[PDB]
């Protein structure tokens, strides 16, 4: 994935779940877009509520995106192997 | 004892 400050278009699923969290751009910096995701997360209250670095998101549009039920915020991959898939570098 | 917020925001910074 690309570092810092460069810029990236997401794909419509992903900018759809963007948009909920409150984003009005079609381009942001991957760390924007990571901003988003966070905040599309605990608005949605998908965290496990005991263990918060479990998020839970089956029967979420995330997880059709993530292609997994479950993950780790400490075991990231799932989340950046869908943005390489979700994302355009521009 | 650590927030979603605060987990998420290690992560998103490093």
């Amino acid at each position: 994935l690309p570092g810092e400050g460069t810029q990236v278009h997401p794909r419509a699923p992903l900018l759809q779940i963007l948009k909920v969290a409150g984003a009005q751009e079609e381009v942001f910096t991957v760390k924007e877009v990571m901003h988003y995701l966070g905040q599309y997360i605990m608005m949605k209250q998908l965290y496990d509520k005991q263990r918060q670095h479990i998020v839970h998101c089956h029967d979420d549009p995330l997880g059709e995106l993530l292609e997994v039920g479950s993950f780790s915020v400490k075991n990231p991959s799932p989340l950046y192997e869908m943005l390489k898939r979700n994302l355009v570098i521009l | 004892q650590e927030t979603f917020x605060d987990l998420w925001k290690l992560e998103l910074e490093n």
